[PDB]
RNA sequence: GACUCUUAGCGGUGGAUCACUCGGCUCGUGCGUCGAUGAAGAACGCAGCUAGCUGCGAGAAUUAAUGUGAAUUGCAGGUUGAUCAUCGACACUUCGAACGCACUUGCGGCCCCGGGUUCCUCCCGGGGCUACGCCUGUCUGAGCGUCGCU
RNA sequence: GGCCGCUGCGGUGAGCCUUGAAGCCUAGGGCGCGGGCCCGGGUGGAGCCGCCGCAGGUGCAGAUCUUGGUGGUAGUAGCAAAUAUUCAAACGAGAACUUUGAAGGCCGAAGUGGAGAAGGGUUCCAUGUGAACAGCAGUUGAACAUGGGUCAGUCGGUCCUGAGAGAUGGGCGAGCGCCGUUCCGAAGGGACGGGCGAUGGCCUCCGUUGCCCUCAGCCGAUCGAAAGGGAGUCGGGUUCAGAU
RNA sequence: CGGUCCUGACGUGCGAAUCGGUCGUCCGACCUGGGUAUAGGGGCGAAAGACUAAUCGAACCAUCUAGUAGCUGGUUCCCUC
RNA sequence: UAAAUACCGGCACGAGACCGAUAGUCAACAAGUACCGUAAGGGAAAGUUGAAAAGAACUUUGAAGAGAGAGUUCAAGAGGG
RNA sequence: CGCGACCUCAGAUCAGACGUGGCGACCCGCUGAAUUUAAGCAUAUUAGUCAGCGGAGGAAAAGAAACUAACCAGGAUUCCCUCAGUAACGGCGAGUGAACAGGGAAGAGCCCAGCGCCGAAUCCCCGCCCCGCGGCGGGGCGCGGGAAAUGUGGCGUACGGAA
């Protein structure tokens, strides 16, 4: 909604700041087992509970 | 599994003192020492003393 | 006495469990004056207490308690010992004369399932199956 | 009417965010949290659960003061004094 | 025969060790041996690698009699790479082949006083237990 | 040059204070730089501005509470800053002098009554 | 400007007359999306923000 | 000749077996330490390029000091001590027993400073206080409670 | 009775092994009544086995058994609720579906229109891509990747109380705590004004003041509505996405 | 607002109760949003054992619990007597 | 009012006729994580290139995925699950 | 009427302190079932057990006989072996169930109130001076302030004690 309150806005924000895929220049790391970022969220599909 | 399963036993000191007598009197033949498997080929007695 | 807080009287359960009038409670009411006086003054320490009046309804008790805290107690090197921390609530853990009387602890013939710690530590004395390493 | 159609009209919510916990069980009609319980003083823990027992505990978070407590404690608690200067 | 009740013969416990020792671990695990006439002169049979020391290369591919100056000592990957031990890439570029310390031995120290310091020590102590053994 | 710490303890406050102040100043105008976009020595840069605007903090704490003190040293109350911070427990236990101050009935006993030295033959 | 979500319009006016030795008409404020808090600030018809941006070091 | 079945070779799908193991499980040993000087727990932020994990707290992938002594590394960047480890000095955002009142982050009171005033009041910013119970002492009180003097 | 089979331990085989161990496949040669075993060929790349004893989480075809994978069905059932598409051009490697123009239609102002509340949380805007997704396709997208975007004294929260919730006093309770909302409270820290004592401002007159004199009821702290009560902004312009 | 009949459509559906035509009421014992109160042997019920988050002739969650079963199903190599 | 006594939490340790990735803790890996439920709570799957990235320059068909050659390697019959 | 004591009771953002909450493997105090067994079931059993509540420590609790015994007597507490599946309890069914003595690990005892006698001989706090100072203590000085006779300190406690 619209009307929001503060706590819920910065909460947002957090979770909107972390919905972020990774560089790939983490990717030439020595001891690296990541490929891709596996807690990715669409708006659509999950629905972030609250 | 159950850490109160009997792991150890009980043996009479009687019958543990009679086979290590029976080891000690096994232990003086070359013929059980060799087929024990050791080179005692060159030993000059079995039962090897040396001095002190 | 003590009545069963059980709604509408329906325990249930077994007939041998379906009282809730003539309950009594463990501690006494002694004891349990000292509770909660030592309770609502939390940074005090009970010694004892005595009795000073009953009628139908009530009963009166004066409760002893010490401040652990004043140096006039600090200093005083027979009665510091109430300023360590193993004799902290006394009373919530029945240390005191009251709490010991309703433990059914002492010496002799008539107390032997206390023999140990407590009734508790006698039980756990009692129930509990020595597996030696040899047996 | 019973399932889906009924499924239509939730619309709002009976928990938020607590302040104690951080978890959506504060009822906002009660006023009460239904994993801590805020309000109280006392945090709301049982002994039928092991596994809520364990999940938030002295082991799960920063440990951000008993952490060095531990490591302060190794040594005796020392204070007010510095390693020989060179 | 290890006889100490506070350190282990865990293989896993040494591999976790080894594989997460800190930097200044590393420093004292990169180790290698001197060469005979450093030996000789120094009394120290062995001492941990430094970035500019003249070193060769005892086996492997490019084992050979040449005398190679370090380029780099890279912790991480417990390599050292050397200024003519290089392999060519596919496209043209020439990279470093990493060599594990313990297989190189070094043939001219890079010498400033902590270095002098250490050498002094490790004689001292090895002349204190030779006055012990004999 | 390299701003270190050595070089700041005989300061005063008030160099340290404009020190401080030309490091913010820098450090504002690093950020703006890489904000609009700029150069990788800059970028670069800013961390080392950062670590020198906390070691002159740290160095002013450190001078001002070593003074505050030296202030408080002689008095009975001082701020609980101040006081010594060990564990809760630690802080309520007996102090020494009065964990070992004894009752002169059994000193006495002890004076009269010393536990001997003694040995029995064989 | 972008500034910290702690700030307001008084502080934000002062601070940017410290700063920037400039005089400051109003100034609106917002939360974005992300977080910061970004500031539009308006200055006093005789002072020139081509020219503020221009020593500032934006352009 | 198509189609179907069996067999073998090869090639697919699939991840069985074998070998590995910075993980567990069990036993034993020493120590056996939280919090109003603000704990456990939560939230939010911090890296030149950084999402998670990790570390940290507006001094924010750390400062100071001690020891070691030439690196970090995925890419850039510029020995009078880089990096690591130790850690005794300093510092430590908002909630949380959580403490001005409420829990929107809303509304206050008292005191002292710098802007305003040139204290005359406003207004702005900053700092220090402002919870419950309780012990000792202090001050101010109350009572046709017991008295004494007038 | 097993010189049948599996895993680990104590002894033994001067046992085997990068000139190739375990494991796997085999229209190869055999042995044993059988459990099974030994050789040959290929693959594989680091460990394995015989005999004497010891120990056990020790042998599967079934349990509408558990987990994982794969078949026939089968290129089958199906992609059929709400009237409908067509011509030409452009970009593009590629057009039934994208876009533009033209034609024919539908919703028909209780709309398939223009705006909000709850709820969602970046889905909004531009560019780029066409691996995956949009049950055909896509040059398209609410997809993916880069970047942007929400501006208030006069819109609302903020304030009030409503139905109601809830502390202190009090009562009850082994206890965490509960009842209770004016009920068993010494529940006011305010002030018209006068005096007393100190202070600053040209100590004028006033202000900030501590005390005395005098005056004084709250229906009970506190919470409770973005649709109730509640002073105060309208017109024109402006972006790609914001406008009282 | 509701849900008679076709016992129509569908019945591995559009849908774990929907669709069409036909139907009942439509100024009141009327329809409805938000706030608020009542909690499990309890609530609430113009009363059908109805409803109480797809669950109701006693909800849901964890534990006691690996509850008991004179009852169904399964129970792993060979040969010899 | 010490000692002899108890200890599946915590800080360090040492060991094992234990399990060896459907096992052993649910968790050998960004595991109380992803995800599900309004909430109390429920809760996974997922290890292995090579000694060293030397991780396939360059030529060519195709819009491209994707191929045919060339090259590294002892081995691509190890080509980024 | 006024003033001054004492007694009971109030308000302080008065000076200085203390408690709250967490973990909870072990410990102390309350509360306390039902599956299950009895081949049914109600006493009994499960079981003073799980769940629930409160309170600590590095250990806790207990502890120096209002004891055991009936002997030629032992001698605080706690733990191990045995006593012993015994005496006893039990729809005397299912089932349950100690202690004394003996051998060991450890080993340590003490203090008040009261009766009495000592010119309250006792304690806390504020100020100065000197030293010490990261456990706020020692000493000197105050015609300094309080607590206390409605009883502080010394001797003294059942093993007797005082003069
Ligand atoms: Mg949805
Ligand atoms: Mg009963
Ligand atoms: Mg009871
Ligand atoms: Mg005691
Ligand atoms: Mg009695
Ligand atoms: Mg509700
Ligand atoms: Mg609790
Ligand atoms: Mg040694
Ligand atoms: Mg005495
Ligand atoms: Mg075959
Ligand atoms: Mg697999
Ligand atoms: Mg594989
Ligand atoms: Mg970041
Ligand atoms: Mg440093
Ligand atoms: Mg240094
Ligand atoms: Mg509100
Ligand atoms: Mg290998
Ligand atoms: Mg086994
Ligand atoms: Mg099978
Ligand atoms: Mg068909
Ligand atoms: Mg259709
Ligand atoms: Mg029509
Ligand atoms: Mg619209
Ligand atoms: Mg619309
Ligand atoms: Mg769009
Ligand atoms: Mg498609
Ligand atoms: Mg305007
Ligand atoms: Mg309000
Ligand atoms: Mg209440
Ligand atoms: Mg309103
Ligand atoms: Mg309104
Ligand atoms: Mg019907
Ligand atoms: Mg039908
Ligand atoms: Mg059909
Ligand atoms: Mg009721
Ligand atoms: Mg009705
Ligand atoms: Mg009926
Ligand atoms: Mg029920
Ligand atoms: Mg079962
Ligand atoms: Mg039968
Ligand atoms: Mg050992
Ligand atoms: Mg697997
Ligand atoms: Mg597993
Ligand atoms: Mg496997
Ligand atoms: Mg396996
Ligand atoms: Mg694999
Ligand atoms: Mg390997
Ligand atoms: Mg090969
Ligand atoms: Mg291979
Ligand atoms: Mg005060
Ligand atoms: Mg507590
Ligand atoms: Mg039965
Ligand atoms: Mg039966
Ligand atoms: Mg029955
Ligand atoms: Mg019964
Ligand atoms: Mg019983
Ligand atoms: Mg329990
Ligand atoms: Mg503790
Ligand atoms: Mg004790
Ligand atoms: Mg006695
Ligand atoms: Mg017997
Ligand atoms: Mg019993
Ligand atoms: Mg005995
Ligand atoms: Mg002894
Ligand atoms: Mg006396
Ligand atoms: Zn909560």
């Amino acid at each position: 909604s619209s009307h929001k309150t503060f706590r819920i806005k910065r909460f947002l924000a957090k979770k909107q700041k972390q919905n972020r895929p990774i560089p790939q220049w983490i990717w030439m790391k020595t001891g690296n087992k990541i490929r891709y970022n596996s807690k990715r969220r669409h708006w659509r599909r999950t629905k972030l509970g609250l | 599994t159950k850490t109160w399963r009997r792991w150890h036993r009980r043996v009479n000191t009687t019958q543990k003192r009679y086979a290590i007598c029976s080891a000690l009197a096994a232990s003086a033949l070359p013929a059980l020492v060799m087929s024990k498997g050791h080179r005692i080929e060159e030993v000059p007695e079995l039962p090897l003393v040396v001095e002190d | 006495g003590r009545k069963r807080p059980v709604p509408k009287g329906a325990t249930y359960g077994k007939p041998v469990h379906h009282g809730v009038n003539q309950l009594k409670f463990a501690r006494s009411l002694q004891s349990v004056a000292e509770e909660r006086a030592g309770r609502h003054c939390g940074a005090l320490r009970v010694l004892n207490s005595y009795w000073v009046g009953e009628d139908s309804t009530y009963k009166f008790f004066e409760v002893i308690l010490i401040d652990p805290f004043h140096k006039a107690i600090r200093r005083n090197p027979d009665t510091q010992w109430i300023t360590k921390p193993v004799h902290k609530h006394r009373e919530m853990r029945g240390l005191t004369s009251a709490g010991r009387k309703s433990r059914g602890l002492g010496k002799g013939h008539k107390f032997h399932h206390t023999i140990g710690g407590s009734r508790r530590a006698a039980w756990r004395r009692r129930n509990t199956l020595q597996l030696h390493r040899y047996r | 009417t019973k399932g889906t159609s009924s499924f239509g009209k939730r619309r709002n919510k009976t928990h938020t965010l607590c302040r104690r916990c951080g978890s959506k069980a504060y009822h906002l009609q009660k006023s009460t949290c239904g994993k801590c319980g805020y309000p109280a003083k006392r945090k709301r823990k049982y002994n039928w659960s092991a596994k809520a027992k364990r999940r938030n505990t002295t082991g799960t978070g920063r440990m951000r003061h008993l952490k060095i407590v531990y490591r302060r404690f190794r040594h005796g608690f020392r204070e007010g004094t510095t390693p020989k200067p060179k | 025969m290890k006889f100490n009740p506070f350190v282990t013969s865990d293989r896993s416990k040494n591999r976790k060790r080894h594989f997460n020792a800190p930097s200044h671990i590393r420093r004292k695990i990169m180790s290698s041996p001197l060469s005979k006439e450093l030996r000789q002169k120094y009394n120290v049979r062995s001492m941990p690698i430094r970035k500019d020391d003249e070193v060769q290369v005892v086996r492997g591919h490019y084992k050979g009699q040449q005398i190679g100056k370090v380029v780099q000592v890279y912790r991480k990957k417990y390599v050292i790479y050397i200024e003519r031990v290089q392999r060519e890439k596919a496209n043209g570029t020439t990279v470093h082949v990493g060599i594990h310390p313990s297989k190189v031995v070094i043939t001219r120290l890079k010498l400033d006083k902590d270095r002098k310091k250490i050498l002094e020590r490790k004689a001292k102590s090895r002349q204190v237990g030779k006055e012990k053994g004999k | 040059a390299k701003i270190k710490a050595r070089d700041l303890r005989g300061k005063k406050k008030e160099e340290l204070l404009k020190q401080l102040d030309d490091l913010k100043v820098e450090l504002s105008q690093l950020r703006v730089a890489k904000v609009t976009g700029g150069a990788a020595s800059k970028l670069s840069k800013i961390r080392v501005v950062r670590k020198s605007i906390a070691r002159v903090l740290t160095v002013i704490n450190q001078t001002q509470k070593e003074n505050l003190r030296k202030f408080y040293k002689g008095k009975k109350y001082k701020p609980l800053d101040l006081r010594p911070k060990k564990t809760r427990a630690m802080r309520r236990r007996l102090n020494k002098h009065e964990e070992s101050l004894k009752t002169k009935k059994q000193q006495r006993k002890e004076r009269l009554y010393p536990l001997r030295k003694y040995a029995v033959k064989a | 400007f972008i500034v910290d979500v702690k700030a307001n319009k008084h502080q934000i006016k002062q601070a940017v007359k410290k700063l920037y030795d400039i005089d400051v008409a109003k100034v609106n404020t917002l939360i974005r999306p992300d977080g910061e808090k970004k500031a539009y600030v308006r200055l006093a018809p005789d002072y020139d923000a081509l020219d503020v941006a221009n020593k500032i070091g934006i352009i």
